[PDB]
């Protein structure tokens, strides 16, 4: 249940994380 | 002329093994007479060295 | 094999997308039953021999001809093989219950079961009856809540044979 | 691609995901799940880990398996007798040997060779000699020699002692010569004392089925091999490998 | 091979008496240190190749053993040396989790010494490599866990020596 | 039987039967008439042997028919006698076969697992087999009793 | 112990302990205080538990104390008490160890032949162990009684 | 395997009955024939090589095609395999004669053989002709009664290959 | 497996004939191309990694769905298995070219390959595309005549899978 | 064949051919012209070689064609000479192949069993192939005679 | 001997002698007198048997006595007769032991390779053994000559 809560947190915020990494390394 | 007690060490030259393989390389075993010629040939062809052989019976 | 988690992960990996609401619902449903299923699995693991005893007693009382001369279970060897098959069915039903999936039953039981029982002459209907008897005994032993979960996989085995 | 750019990106996602968690255990767990990415990228500074090669005879093809393919957790647990093990896992290794040779544990019938079990446990004989004496016994002869013609005996003995199917017409030909000339004892001696057995299992490891994920799999015997690696294999009496390689 | 629990159960079965207060206290001592041992196990498991690599660099790389005529002079012999260091690290981790040195003797020290004689392996360079591995492991796992790892590593060293 | 054992021993070696083996079959078929007489004597006296063996067993082991016993009750006692009948038939089969192979195939393989799944004590089985040994060897002459006693002994050892 | 099994399985595949095995050892060490408390609780109950198990066994299996039973006789009671004590000690050793290997090694591997030597019925063993389990679980808390139930039912199943 | 005594034991075990007069007559018949069977078995064991030589010479004289280039028995290896098959046919016919039953011929020779020969391209008609030649050669050495008895099992092999 | 010499030897052995002028013509023709074959095999051994890499690039460019989720190249594990199969095909095409006969391609590669791929779920058409990519890559590195020769065996593999 | 042998040696350990294997294949294909010339000469002279070899064999060992011998009679002498023709064809096959593989796969595996099934004396075959070696190497030049003698001598040792 | 095979078979199954092996031992001890009479008759008349058998062996094959055969020569004939004397001891040993294991342990295992080293033909062996069998069955009584012929047939089949 705790791991599923963590997974929910990361899947809600997935786009932000990927875009942030891309911005850090691209353009 | 029934049994031979053979202490032998067979090293490895074709590769390196990740598993334990320590008893597989050095070991002492009892071998029957009819089998000992073939077993000695196999050990010698593997490159291993026959440390000792004794007569048990 | 698979489990419920592997099935969900592969379902959402072949599409290439994160877990949606239905994924989290399935995972929550699987996790909610987890402690009940573990308790049932422990009870069955500790008491498999008993379940086999009463289940075989019920089967051979319902169908005496099996253990009389001319029956497929008439020999000490064939009786032992019968109870051994019952132990297989119980253990694999427990594995499937814990896995939450029927993949292990298809892979490791149903694959080759019809050929085996048709080659040996084992009665498939009587085997279905024995599996049903294990179903009632296990349900009585592990409680109704775990009884339903285990009966799902017992019914899977029974419908796999027949 | 740039490996440095990838490592920076994975570190950035690690930091970001650690940001949202607001819990030390969750942060460290996700940090480890990103540290595995970083560690694997750093570990492949040299080439990728070497592919596992299965050697062969001139009659059958030599195959490779990527090391990535094997380490998905499906590798079978080797049952080894260490001569210093206590009684419980010694019995565990013995039961594994029985399951391998007789396709199933025959304690379900109360059948065992007690003196052989004692010899293998106490170290008078090794696991290889135990397997050989077990395949040459009256029990094995009754289960897997009498009900079968010599070709089927050949194939099932490959399964029971080499952990694999026959891969060549030359292989079934040679082992049929051996069985037809010398009986079950000669066949079992030929299988156990071969180079492949010592290559794969050795003195102290019980044989296991070398099916998908364990080693590289041959393509030419696939259907027959996976018919053989099935508990319904003894229910078939017609040989399936001499016929296939002739077909 | 046995754990601390196995050893105390064997002792009290030989005596034939139930686990008294002393045995329970030793069991509590083992279980209390369990979290520390598990954390050090995490650290060794994650960074095992790094540790072995550092030990080889500090103990073996630029000594004459890797030079021609040395025991490590081959790709195969060098790989075998690194493989042996992997053995030592993994089985030291096993001994730590077991909190006992019996598995080291039964699994690692059973026939190793005269095997090294026969293959021509030097004992002293092996002990030096084990000591270097011990230093690297202690550095990675911190003082508390390094103290425990030191017992198993110098047990290996005494077994070689 | 003896012939089957010799033939499978030769078959597993890819060879014809040796002269010693052929002497085995010769001696075995020579004693066929005696074995047939012994089997006929046991078969004609089956019903009396069953009852005397049951009486001896229950007098020696009253617990089995005692309250809380395994054979307690009419149906359970009948099943006990039915098992004794099975093993007497198996002994006759082994006598005509010249070896314990029918006893081993029909009655010995998996017997302990069977009776464990039936909560049937094995010492009670050994005592019953001993009682039936006594009753059956009582009928036969000394040479025939010595022959039948060994089949009963193999049965007792298998049950124990 | 759980750690012993984990180390053996890790060596079997020739790699460090998996996160699943590491979490198994995590749960094992984290539950050490509770398991030791349960084992200590089993100790203060020495004569109590032994005698309720004994007389429950006598009620369930009167044949054992009935004439013709293997345990019939006053002298047999002295061996009964210490045998039940041995099995209880093995149960406690398994409880602290976290696995049934001390039970298997000390009192199960070779018990079958041992009680065949003494002409002891295995059903007596299963009924006695069930009586012990009933008494112990009755004395212990439900959560802990569930954990001890695996050990006691393993003892019963292995004894038969 | 199964022999005459074992066959009677099995047919009276399946029905659960004790031995009666008919079973004792069958057992007595086998016991009476046993001495003749043993003499025949010893004669064939002593002369097996000669029987194979003469039967093979007969077959390859009648059908020279089998040993000419393009024939199934054309190489030293294929010829040796052919004579090995004939040796096995003779030895198992001897085994079945000594046992008094044809079970070993089923389970240990003929179960799977015809499909093996179809895959291999072995001419089964020529093989049956060779078995008949073996029957003719063996009868002369064994005498009239043993010739009838062994011809039973040779014909069983020939019809089974069909 | 067999080369051109062994193929001629077999085709004259089944007929029971000595080598005639045509047989010596074929043997001379094979011996004429031996040095070219050795040179091409050595070149391909030198450049096998390059060929596999660039052919895999061409295949995954023209078949983008393979590496996307749901494709049979979608993971590093599954991708690595694909490139290992590519190495298989190149190695066995080199073997067949050096032998001068397609017997090894049928015996060690093509037999059972479609069944194995059907069991695994591998797309046979994409495998054929990868083999054609191999052919396109290899022709340039080996030159005109060696490209014709090695393209014969790549075509044989493609037609065997197709 | 040499090429097939190299390819299977490479395929055994899953690799492209080593430089030594390519070198041996290069040497084999470099010697093709003399191999074809020798095989062409032997095929051109098959009748002469078989005739002279049969004459020398029958003179050296008259007992083969003596009454009671294996080759006695026109038909059996014809079969005897047909076997020599077989082995000459196999020797030419092995010459073009570069090794004794066709010779072994056609006329060496099981040859002892075959000739025991025919009452053909093995020493007679050794003498026949030795005489045929003598006759054949008589026709060929000095360098080629040795390499043909290697094949004939392998076949002689195989029969012996 | 027979007790040897029974004992080793009992060892292979880790129990006492099964009833068929008991029938072995009973028949073997009961038939010791007649087989001892056979052995004494064979050893007392060995000198005549070997010389006569060599005579009809020389008669059967004119080729053997002819030059170029191993039989030709005075000392070579003495060696042949000495070999026949060796084999007669082995047959008597087998008759005493009731099995062919003494025969196998001397002169059966490896006999083909030995005679190939000696260049001695094997058909000569089988026909010589037939000669000894025929000369022995003449003087010896029919019941004894039966089993003697079975042993000689086994030894010849081993040679053939
Ligand atoms: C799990 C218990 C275990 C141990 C301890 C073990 C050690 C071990 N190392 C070996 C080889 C070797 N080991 C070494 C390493 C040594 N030489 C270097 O100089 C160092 C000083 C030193 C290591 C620190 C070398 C160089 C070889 C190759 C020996 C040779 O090929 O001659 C071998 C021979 C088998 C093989 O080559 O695969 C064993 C058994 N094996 C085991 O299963
Ligand atoms: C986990 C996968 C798996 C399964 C399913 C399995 C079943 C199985 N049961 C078998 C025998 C048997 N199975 C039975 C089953 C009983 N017959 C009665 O009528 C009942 C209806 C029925 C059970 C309630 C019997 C009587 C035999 C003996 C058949 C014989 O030997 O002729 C056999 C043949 C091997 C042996 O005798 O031990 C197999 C393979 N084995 C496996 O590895
Ligand atoms: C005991 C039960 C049993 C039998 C009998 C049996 C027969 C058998 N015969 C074989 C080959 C053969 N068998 C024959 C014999 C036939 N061709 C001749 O023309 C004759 C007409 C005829 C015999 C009289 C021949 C010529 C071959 C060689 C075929 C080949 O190698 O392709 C093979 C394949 C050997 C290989 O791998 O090459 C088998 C398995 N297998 C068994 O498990
Ligand atoms: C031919 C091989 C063979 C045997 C031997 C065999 C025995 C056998 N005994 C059974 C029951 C029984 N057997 C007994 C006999 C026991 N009572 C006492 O404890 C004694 C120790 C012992 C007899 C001396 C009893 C009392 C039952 C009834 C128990 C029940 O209701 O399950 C059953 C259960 C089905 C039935 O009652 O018909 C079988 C199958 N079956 C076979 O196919
Ligand atoms: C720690 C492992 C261990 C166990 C378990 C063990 C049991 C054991 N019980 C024995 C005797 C015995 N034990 C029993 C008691 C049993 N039999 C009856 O059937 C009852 C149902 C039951 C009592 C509940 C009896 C009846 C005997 C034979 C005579 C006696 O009472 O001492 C003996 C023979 C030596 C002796 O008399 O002490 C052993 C070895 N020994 C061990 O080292
Ligand atoms: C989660 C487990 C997993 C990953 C991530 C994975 C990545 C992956 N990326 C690929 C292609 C590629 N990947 C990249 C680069 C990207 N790669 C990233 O690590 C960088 C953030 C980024 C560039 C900075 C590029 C440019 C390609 C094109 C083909 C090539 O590189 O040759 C390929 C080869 C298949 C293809 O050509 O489409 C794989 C297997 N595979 C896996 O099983
Ligand atoms: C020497 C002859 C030979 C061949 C050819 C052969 C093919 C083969 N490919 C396999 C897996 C595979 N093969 C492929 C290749 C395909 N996937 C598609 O996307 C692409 C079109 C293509 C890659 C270019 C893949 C992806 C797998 C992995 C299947 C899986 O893991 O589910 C496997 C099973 C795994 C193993 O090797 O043990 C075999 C046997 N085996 C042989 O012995
Ligand atoms: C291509 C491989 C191959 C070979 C070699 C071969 C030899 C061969 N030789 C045969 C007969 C024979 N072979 C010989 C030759 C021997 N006689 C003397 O002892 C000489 C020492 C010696 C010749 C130098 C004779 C005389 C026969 C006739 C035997 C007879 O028909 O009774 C036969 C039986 C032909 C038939 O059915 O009638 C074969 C198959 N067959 C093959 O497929
Ligand atoms: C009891 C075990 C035993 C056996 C079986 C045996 C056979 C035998 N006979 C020998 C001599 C011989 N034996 C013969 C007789 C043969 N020539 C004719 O074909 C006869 C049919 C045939 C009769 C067997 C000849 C000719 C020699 C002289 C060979 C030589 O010394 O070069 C030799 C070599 C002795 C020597 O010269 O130093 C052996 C080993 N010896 C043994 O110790």
């Amino acid at each position: 249940q705790r791991r599923l809560a963590i997974v929910q947190i990361l899947t809600t915020n997935a786009e932000a994380i990927v875009s942030r990494a891309a911005g850090r390394i691209f353009t | 002329t029934r049994l031979f007690k053979v202490t032998a060490l067979i090293p490895s030259y074709k590769k390196v093994r990740g598993g334990r393989e320590l008893q597989n390389t050095y070991f002492t075993k009892l071998v029957e007479y009819d089998r000992w010629f073939a077993e000695q040939q196999r050990i010698q062809k593997q490159g291993g060295k026959i440390l000792s052989v004794k007569m048990v019976a | 094999m698979q489990d419920a988690i592997t099935s969900v992960i592969n379902t959402y990996d072949v599409q290439g997308k994160y877990f949606d609401t239905s994924a989290f619902d399935k995972l929550k449903a699987y996790y909610a039953t987890g402690e009940l299923r573990v308790r049932a699995a422990g009870t069955i693991s500790a008491n498999a021999a008993t379940i086999i005893k009463e289940a075989s007693a019920k089967l051979f009382s319902n169908q005496p001809d099996l253990v009389r001369p001319g029956g497929n279970a008439y020999t000490t060897r064939r009786y032992a093989a019968c109870v051994r098959d019952m132990d297989y069915f119980l253990r694999y039903a427990t594995y499937a219950m814990l896995a939450g999936d029927t993949s292990i039953l298809d892979e490791r039981v149903l694959n080759g079961l019809k050929e085996t029982y048709n080659s040996l002459g084992v009665p498939i209907s009587s085997t279905v009856q024995g599996i049903q008897a294990m179903k009632e005994v296990t349900g009585s032993l592990v409680g109704s809540g775990a009884a339903k979960e285990m009966g799902v996989y017992f019914d899977y085995l029974s419908s796999g044979l027949s | 691609c740039s490996i440095d750019a990838t490592i920076v990106a994975v570190q950035e996602m690690r930091r970001a995901a650690t940001g949202y968690l607001k819990s030390n255990d969750d942060k460290e767990l996700v940090g480890s799940y990103f540290d595995v990415i970083i560690r694997s990228l750093n570990a492949d500074k040299s080439d990728t880990p070497a592919d596992v090669v299965r050697p062969s005879s001139p009659d059958r093809a030599g195959l490779v398996l990527p090391a990535i393919y094997a380490l998905a957790g499906q590798s079978r647990p080797a049952f080894k007798m260490s001569r210093t093990l206590t009684s419980a896992e010694k019995e565990r290794v013995v039961r594994a040997a029985y399951r391998q040779v007789f396709e199933r544990d025959i304690l379900a019938y109360g059948q065992s060779i007690s003196y052989l079990d004692s010899k293998v446990k106490n170290g008078e004989i090794s696991v290889k000699e135990f397997i050989r004496l077990l395949g040459k016994s009256e029990l094995y002869r009754k289960q897997f020699f009498e009900p079968f013609i010599n070709s089927r005996v050949l194939e099932l003995a490959f399964k029971h002692f080499l952990g694999r199917a026959p891969e060549s017409r030359t292989e079934v030909q040679n082992y049929y010569s051996i069985v037809a000339a010398q009986g079950l004892g000669g066949l079992v001696d030929a299988l156990v004392d071969g180079e492949e057995y010592g290559r794969i299992f050795g003195e102290d490891t019980v044989p296991f089925i070398r099916d998908l994920g364990q080693e590289a799999q041959p393509s030419w015997n696939w259907g027959a091999a996976y018919s053989l690696y099935n508990y319904a294999a003894p229910r078939r009496k017609v040989p399936q490998f001499i016929t296939l390689y002739a077909d | 091979m046995q754990d601390v629990i196995g050893k105390v159960i064997a002792e009290y079965d030989t005596k034939g008496k139930y686990l008294d207060a002393a045995a329970l206290d030793l069991l509590r001592s083992y279980f209390d240190s369990g979290d520390l041992r598990l954390k050090a196990a995490q650290a060794i498991t994650a960074n095992a190749e790094v540790i072995v690599r550092a030990a080889s660099a500090k103990a073996l790389h630029y000594t004459p053993v890797t030079k021609p005529g040395g025991n490590m002079y081959y790709a195969r012999r060098y790989a075998s040396c690194i493989r042996d260091l992997d053995y030592f690290l993994r089985y030291a981790t096993y001994a730590m989790l077991a909190d006992n040195t019996t598995l080291l003797d039964e699994y690692v020290l059973k026939g190793l010494t005269e095997t090294y004689r026969a293959l021509g392996v030097p004992l002293d360079i092996s002990v030096r490599a084990i000591n270097a591995l011990k230093e690297v492991v202690a550095g990675q796992v911190g003082p508390k866990a390094g103290q425990e790892m030191a017992k198993y590593f110098d047990h290996l060293a005494k077994g070689l020596g | 039987s003896v012939v089957t054992k010799a033939i499978v021993s030769a078959d597993a070696e890819a060879r014809y039967l040796s002269p010693g083996e052929l002497d085995r079959i010769r001696g075995f078929v020579s004693s066929g008439e005696r074995r047939l007489r012994v089997a006929q004597t046991l078969t004609e006296s089956r019903e009396r042997i069953i009852k005397q063996a049951g009486d001896q067993l229950f007098q020696k082991r009253p617990d089995l028919v005692s309250p809380g016993g395994n054979a307690y009750g009419a149906e359970r006692t009948a099943s006990c006698l039915r098992d004794l009948d099975y093993y007497l038939r198996l002994v006759t089969f082994g006598i005509v076969a010249g070896d314990v192979t029918p006893i081993e195939e029909i009655g010995v393989i998996g017997v302990k697992e069977m009776y464990r799944n039936l909560e049937v004590p094995l010492p009670g089985m050994v005592e019953a087999v001993k009682a039936m040994k006594s009753v059956a060897t009582g009928l036969l002459s000394g040479d025939d009793s010595a022959e039948v006693g060994y089949y009963f002994d193999y049965l007792a050892g298998a049950l124990a």
